[PDB]
């Protein structure tokens, strides 16, 4: 209760990275998109491949611009060491060759629908990773196991939210299926906690918490509110959690 | 080929904060950050009332939580048992921080993660760690535990008790803390409220 | 529902759960005891009750459990199971004629007599000797107490007992020798031992197996087997030429202190680390500690003695020690214990009377000219007390005249003797075998007519007397009556006795009858008795109390300490120099060490549900070392094969260190091979059925068992019946 | 490591139950189809609504046959007392209202949106009961977080997977979102675990975890085989979590 | 307006299950199932052997997870700190076994859940549990852990330490164990191994 000098118990991930978890929740899913519109012979298939090559590149800009080790170059390790134990690691590559993969396609060289099954796998690697790297923190109460499972519910919300505002026809009614799955395990959640991770999270955000429930039961009423109503909700929540959970608590 | 360890005989702890300062002028460790601080708690009420004087740091776990986690490879463990990073690989991501229970480890202002060393630099030129080594109360000692020679190995077998911070955790800590003063041992803040 | 809440009958009872026999309350509503209990005044259980007392009472209310009298098929060999009902009066009318033919042709003496129990008065030490039969025995003997009671008789004047005379409470430093106390779980002793820990008493423990009592030790001495008499020397080295004895107590009541300070004059500190394998300091640091807290430091002797065929010089050694330190009869290890005064019922003497003996010529006098024909094992050994295990080999030879005929009162033939295969050859050669039991066991099927003993909840049984600090004085009621055709103790003997001619014995028409006769003479009647269960006298417990009174105890006046001038003279030695290495276990095998369960009593408790639910089976200790060489591990099985290839049944395998790598131990009284007792048959491994062979102590009776070695060899796990289904067969009176 | 007696650390729920749990899916689910088409206004609202109604009664007549307590005759005090701390108490309410609510509809008698809406809260109540019923029990270290993830998302694949048997139209693509959803989060549920709970999973089951993994795959490939596929995947890891998580240990 | 408790002293206990049998018999469990039984664990080698006997029962939990979790209200915590069980409302469901961290509870086979009653027919009365009644070595106590006078109350002040079976999950035993053999505490399986 009395200390001489501090433990290092300060926020360590800011709001710039509540940012990239948004946005890497989007470029995963827009990856995902993209695939199954190729695999499935779709017009749009181009489209949606050029959009997820921006996607990922921005937020892999984000993921430079807020490290405090950027002009020191070191983030060349990243791609030069083998580490599976690491849910970080798994992502740099999945959004690396997921890269890669998205430009031998739109500059439809190399090969191509053999392709599609690549860019499938490593979007559904970018898609998990998030929502493990939190979990995977076993002194952490509230990144609880839900975390593997919210966060890539949460990613397709955003994907389709953003694909439905572009009007494609196929995008209303499987963001309204995904966001219906994502509400409802958003809303159980809180009674997955023991009491006083519980209490914790109430107090601290919560209104917040409530908030973006509600406003994500807008999915669910007319159009051109439906798309922003799901988006704004799934944002919430991501940046809520990675914001309200780096507590260690007794 | 050792196994490196700390001990800390919470009986004569009385919290004067020396090793803590012997610390940050040996490793200067820039202000804001602490390898070492002290932490001190009353278990209460008059006819029973019990203050506990508590180091902590790094305990350089013999399964840290810290390393697995490292895309980099720069948070590894060594053949003795010391938990370093090397800041040439070092991406500055904190994932080491949210993996670390204890909240050991900081952001150094020159872009990387630093947190106790167990004076890695005085144990290769065959000397004590500093804060070992400025202790008025001769509460804490270091060496190596299979040599039963060694200062923590006599420590270890002459306590009356031997506690560890969340044993339950994954961890193993090789930072001990000797005869700790509450009957129920370690004072944790839920036992308050 | 619950029985608490109905009706209920209480009576005062003495625990048939072992021969401690500690005085209890049984809770009964109607025919059946429920719980029972513990009581305050009662100097033995004080209000406490240990495991097997608490499940004691369920043989009663066990389906398997002995209901009518049995007599063998005529022309079906014994050991085949082959029985048809009888009456109590004809089986009573075959045992009379049948033991009258034996009486015709060979005297007597012709019929064994073999018991346990609290009935063994009536069958062991009444029933034997009103017959004229020197043959009367029990296991508690030669293959428990003997070389101790020898010892003891010899240095003092005086027994060890049932209840060992340890004043407990005052102790400050006590030295257990083999003692398990803990796993061993008589009553007061635990009550006792566990009250000396709790006011600062320092306990040190010498045994090659970390037990219960060494895991409450300030040190344990791994001692190498078969080797404390090496250790006990040393040390009685240590206090005489280190000059920490007690010099006045030496001087005023001892004799022949001089014989043993010349004895143990090359018997150092570093001999005894060469044989012992404990280190030359620690050796001496025991003994000065113990010296410092005179007179109160204790070696309690232990109970079970018969370890290897030396036995009686190990026991005296640790009785000098105690001598040495100046603690007998004063607080701090040893009281003086007085027996209880209660008059016996009026009879003519009996033909054979018995020689309490210790002191010049208590060996065979009065069985060499004195009337006709000396107990069969008069010559085997210099002790004169009866020895069951040498009685046997009379039954198959013929030797020492012919044993035909013998009794079986509650003693468990294949389990408590050793060399089961001899016993069996001895019951085929004998023309009358009777066994009177509750259970049907694996040799109670071997005889000639069955009798079913009434159990000690249904049952009334002759006084209880204990020596002690405060004498006392124990009385067992029935708590209702006995069950299908079950009959007393008391009732079967005196039926047998008016068929024999003894009817001056026997003469009282009733066990109240009998029981009023004792009450008159002190003062009481069986209604009075009946109210305050126990009854505690005036007594003596130190040397003052003796002392001012202008007497002293003993034997002959003076603690002889070396201990009997008439051995030396025609036995040979007079003093303990036997160490004498022990005989070691060929490489691949290892020494056979057993005990006891803290929930199981001997061999009789393995078919109760309750407390084989508590413990079903036994389990062998192996160094964690040794059972990887061996390719064995946690939940393994494996058979024990001895020195001579007997096997017994798979056992599991315990490679948890607490023992030395030279041994191996398991617990006394599994491995039945009995079908009738449903529930502990086919489960653990026997002790005595690897016992094949034992070593003969030539100077207390006692057959030394922890001569034999076994070897491990990987088994099958056992498919056996469940033991739940089993426990949930209703109990019906019919 | 020896005992007296023994610990009761027995087996509480059986294959008995078990099965309970693969039922209670098939009925919530099915509930809530029959609830959002009473809502489009679409004409196969009616006979939905008569399979749910059924298998409500099938889940609560093995609910009662496999009680031991089926002839004391006590199951009244589930519905004389209120314990909202409780999941089988919702359970106990939601599909029992949602009985009476799916009655009237099938009857035509006392109004018919506001009993759809109804049957639409009382069906989301008994989808979500199950996982909360393993995952509120700290204690066990297999029943995490994620299990009030992973058991309404499976209960969902078997109603829609009956559904699509049954031939309705719509359901055959909604069946391969929420089986790629499911089996995306089956596949991280393990990497959640602390590493002695994981190698417990992995030695007492997993072979058959694996195995209901690659099956449940096979709702992507061949029209037919679609929906036998993630039928039996989704309900062989719904049984396989309820009789392997019964474990306290160290 | 008592808060009931138990103590155990380890240092004492060992391991006899008297206790067990006397509450077999006081109160009628039937075959397969147990109220209170005994666990022994060894822990080291040659020099530094410990063994440790510990009975296990319900700890009757100040803050019971058995309890919120029931349907029926059958499952309940009493005024004075005992927990329950009205089997008039039992549905034999299970949840509580589900939610008790210590293997305490089983399914009688009457049809209904059953488990260590602190002798509740006994404490009406005025009478002490049979546990605590028949036991040679006098290392349990009970009473109300608020009247400084009782055994519990007693007990506790008087031991050198007191612990408790998983205090990480949160429940509050009221079942404390006094004097454990082990300088690092009670033993748990996950330091075997
Ligand atoms: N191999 C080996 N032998 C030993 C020992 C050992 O450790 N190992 N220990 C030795 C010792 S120390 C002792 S003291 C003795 C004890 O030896 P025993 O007393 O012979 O041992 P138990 O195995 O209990 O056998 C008791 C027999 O009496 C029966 N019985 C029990 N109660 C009653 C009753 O009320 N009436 C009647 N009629 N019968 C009853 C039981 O069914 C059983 O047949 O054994 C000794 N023998
Ligand atoms: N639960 C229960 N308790 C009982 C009984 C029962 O049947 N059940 N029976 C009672 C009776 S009648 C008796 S006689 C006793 C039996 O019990 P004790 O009288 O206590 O028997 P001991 O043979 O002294 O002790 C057994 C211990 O002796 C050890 N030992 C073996 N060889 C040697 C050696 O060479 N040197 C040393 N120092 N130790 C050795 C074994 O390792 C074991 O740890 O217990 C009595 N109490
Ligand atoms: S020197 Fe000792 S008493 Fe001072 S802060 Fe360090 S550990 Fe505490
Ligand atoms: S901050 Fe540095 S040491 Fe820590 S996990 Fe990231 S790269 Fe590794
Ligand atoms: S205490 Fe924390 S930072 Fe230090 S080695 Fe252990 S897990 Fe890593
Ligand atoms: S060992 Fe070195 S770095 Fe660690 S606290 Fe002591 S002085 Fe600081
Ligand atoms: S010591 Fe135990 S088993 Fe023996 S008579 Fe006494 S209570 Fe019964
Ligand atoms: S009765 Fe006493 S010695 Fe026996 S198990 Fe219970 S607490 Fe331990
Ligand atoms: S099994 Fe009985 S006591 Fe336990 S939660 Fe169910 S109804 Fe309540
Ligand atoms: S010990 Fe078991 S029955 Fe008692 S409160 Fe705790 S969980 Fe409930
Ligand atoms: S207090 Fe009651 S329920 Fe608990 S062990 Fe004793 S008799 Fe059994
Ligand atoms: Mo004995």
């Amino acid at each position: 209760a009395e200390f001489y000098g501090l433990p290092n118990a300060q926020e360590f991930w800011h709001w710039t990275n509540a940012l990239h978890f948004v946005l890497v929740g989007l470029a995963g899913g827009v990856a995902l998109l993209a695939a199954l519109l190729h695999l499935k012979g779709d017009a749009e298939a181009r489209r949606y491949t050029l959009y997820a090559l921006m996607l990922i590149a921005l937020d892999l800009f984000i993921l430079w611009a807020e490290s405090p080790a950027r002009f020191r170059f070191t983030h060349i390790w990243l791609f030069l060491s083998f580490h599976p134990t690491s849910p970080i690691w798994w992502g740099a590559w999945g959004l690396g060759l997921g890269f890669l993969t998205g430009g031998l396609l739109y500059l439809g060289k190399g090969s191509q629908r053999a392709l599609a099954w690549a860019l499938l796998v490593f979007s559904l690697v970018a898609l998990s990773y998030p929502g493990l790297a939190l979990a995977v923190n076993l002194n952490r109460p509230l990144w609880n196991g839900l975390m593997a499972g919210l966060f890539p519910l949460t990613a397709l919300v955003l994907a389709l939210g953003l694909a439905a505002l572009l009007k494609s026809p196929w995008a209303l009614f499987p963001l309204r299926v995904l966001a219906g799955a994502s509400l409802l395990l958003a809303l159980l959640y809180p009674l997955t906690l023991p009491p006083e991770a519980r209490g914790h999270l109430l107090e601290e955000a919560g209104f917040w918490y409530g908030l973006f429930l509600l406003l994500g039961l807008g999915t669910f009423w007319q159009e051109r509110l439906a798309p922003w109503a799901g988006l704004l909700a799934a944002a919430g929540l991501r940046a809520l959690l990675v914001l309200a959970g780096q507590w260690q608590g007794l | 080929m050792p196994r490196y360890a700390m001990a800390i005989d919470l009986s004569l702890c009385v919290g004067c904060a020396a090793c803590a300062v012997a610390c940050k002028m040996e490793n200067e460790v820039p202000p804001g950050v602490f390898n070492l601080w002290i932490r001190e708690r009353e278990v209460g009420e008059y006819p029973n009332l019990v203050v506990e004087f508590r180091p902590e740091q790094c305990l350089h776990c013999e399964n840290p939580p810290c390393v697995p986690v490292c895309p980099t490879g720069a948070s590894y463990q060594t053949k003795d048992g010391l938990v370093l990073v090397d800041p040439k690989k070092c991406i500055a991501c904190g994932a080491c921080i949210a993996a670390c229970p204890y909240d050991a480890r900081y952001l150094h202002p020159a872009g990387y993660v630093s947190k106790c060393t167990f004076c890695a630099h005085r144990l290769e030129k065959g000397k004590v760690p500093a804060c070992v080594e400025t202790c008025p109360t001769y509460c804490r000692t270091f060496g190596d535990l299979e040599d039963p020679e060694s200062p923590v190995a006599k420590a270890l077998k002459a306590a009356e008790r031997v506690d560890v911070l969340r044993p339950e955790q994954g961890t193993r800590p090789k930072l001990f803390y000797l005869n700790a003063p509450s009957k129920k041992g370690l004072t944790r803040e839920s036992e308050v409220h | 529902a619950p029985w608490y809440a109905q009706e209920v009958k209480s009576v005062y009872q003495i625990c048939e759960g072992c021969f401690w026999r500690c005085g209890i309350v049984a809770h009964a509503v109607g025919n059946r005891v429920y719980k029972v209990e513990g009581y305050e005044a009662n100097p033995k259980s004080r209000g406490r009750l240990c495991p097997r007392g608490q499940g004691a009472p369920q043989t009663t209310y066990d389906p398997d459990r002995l209901k009518r009298p049995l007599i063998r098929v005529e022309g079906s060999q014994r050991g085949e199971g082959k029985y048809r009902v009888a009456t109590w009066e004809e089986a009573l009318d075959h045992i009379a004629k049948k033991m009258l033919e034996i009486r015709e042709k060979y005297g007597p003496e012709a019929i064994a007599f073999f018991g346990h129990g609290t009935g063994d008065y009536w069958f062991v030490d009444f029933l034997p000797a009103a017959w004229g039969s020197p043959n009367a025995a029990k296991p508690s003997v030669s293959l428990c107490t003997a070389p101790r009671e020898v010892a003891s008789q010899w240095v003092f004047g005086r027994p060890i007992g049932g209840h060992e005379p340890i004043d407990w409470e005052n102790a400050r430093y006590i030295v257990l020798i083999g003692h398990h106390i803990g796993e061993d779980t008589h009553n007061t002793q635990l009550q006792d031992f566990a009250l000396a820990l709790k006011n600062g008493a320092k306990v040190v423990v010498v045994d090659p197996r970390f037990s219960t009592a060494a895991a409450k030790a300030h040190r344990w001495l791994p001692i190498k087997p078969g080797t404390d008499t090496a250790l006990l020397l040393a040390w009685i080295h240590v206090l005489i030429y280190e000059d920490l004895y007690d010099k006045e107590y030496v001087a005023k009541y001892t004799v022949g202190f001089e014989e043993l300070k010349a004895h143990v004059k090359d018997f150092t500190p570093e001999w005894a680390e060469k044989h012992t394998e404990i280190p030359a300091q620690v050796i001496r640091e025991v003994a000065r500690e113990m010296a410092a807290h005179k007179p109160r430091a204790v070696l309690p002797p232990t109970r079970h003695n018969v370890w290897y065929g030396d036995d009686t010089y190990r026991v005296m050694a640790l009785l000098y020690v105690n001598v040495l330190l100046g603690n007998y009869g004063r607080p701090g290890g040893f009281y003086i214990a007085q027996s209880p005064y209660l008059e016996k019922y009026p009879l003519p003497p009996l033909p054979l009377e018995p020689a309490a003996g210790g002191c010049s010529g208590p060996s065979g006098g009065d069985h060499e000219p004195e009337g006709f024909k000396p107990r069969a094992d008069k010559g085997k050994f210099f002790a004169r007390s009866t020895a069951i295990q040498e009685l046997i080999e009379p039954m198959i030879t013929g030797e020492p005249y012919p044993i035909k005929g013998l009794f079986a009162y509650g003693i468990n033939l294949f389990h408590s003797i050793p060399n089961v295969p001899r016993t069996k050859e001895a019951l085929k050669n004998l023309d009358l075998y009777v066994a009177i039991d509750v259970l049907p066991q694996e040799h109670v099927m071997w005889a000639d007519v069955i009798l079913p003993e009434a159990t000690y909840l249904e049952r009334y049984d002759d006084f209880v007397l204990v020596a002690h600090k405060t004498p006392f004085i124990q009385l067992r009621t029935p708590a209702h009556e006995p069950l299908f055709d079950t009959k007393p103790g008391w009732w079967i003997a005196r039926e047998l006795g008016l068929r024999l001619g003894l009817e001056q014995y026997f003469p009282w028409k009733t066990i109240e009858e009998y029981l009023e006769t004792r009450l008159q003479s002190l003062g009481l009647d069986l209604e009075t008795m009946k109210g305050m269960g126990t009854l505690v006298q005036r007594g003596k417990p130190w040397l003052e109390d003796w002392e001012k009174e202008g007497r002293l105890p003993f034997g002959t006046a003076s603690g002889k300490i070396e201990l009997y001038c008439q051995r030396f003279k025609e036995a040979g030695h007079q003093p303990l120099p036997v160490f004498t290495p022990p005989e070691e276990p060929p490489e691949g095998f290892y020494r056979l060490l057993y005990g006891r369960s803290p929930v199981h009593t001997f061999a009789r408790t393995q078919n109760n549900w309750v407390l084989m639910e508590m413990d079903p089976e036994n389990e062998v200790w192996i160094h964690k070392e040794e059972a990887k060489r061996l390719g064995l591990k946690e939940g393994d099985y494996v058979m024990l094969v001895n020195q001579d290839g007997v096997k017994e049944g798979p056992v599991r395998v315990k490679p948890t260190a607490r023992i030395r790598k030279d041994c191996v131990y398991i617990v006394h009284g599994f491995g039945h091979k009995a079908p009738l007792m449903r529930l502990a048959h086919g489960r653990g491994a026997s002790d005595n059925y690897l016992q094949t062979r034992y070593k003969l102590d030539p100077i207390s009776g006692g057959a030394g068992l922890r001569v034999n070695f076994v070897r491990l060899e990987k088994a099958e796990r056992p498919r056996l019946p469940s033991l739940t289904g089993l426990a949930k067969r209703p109990f019906d009176e019919r």
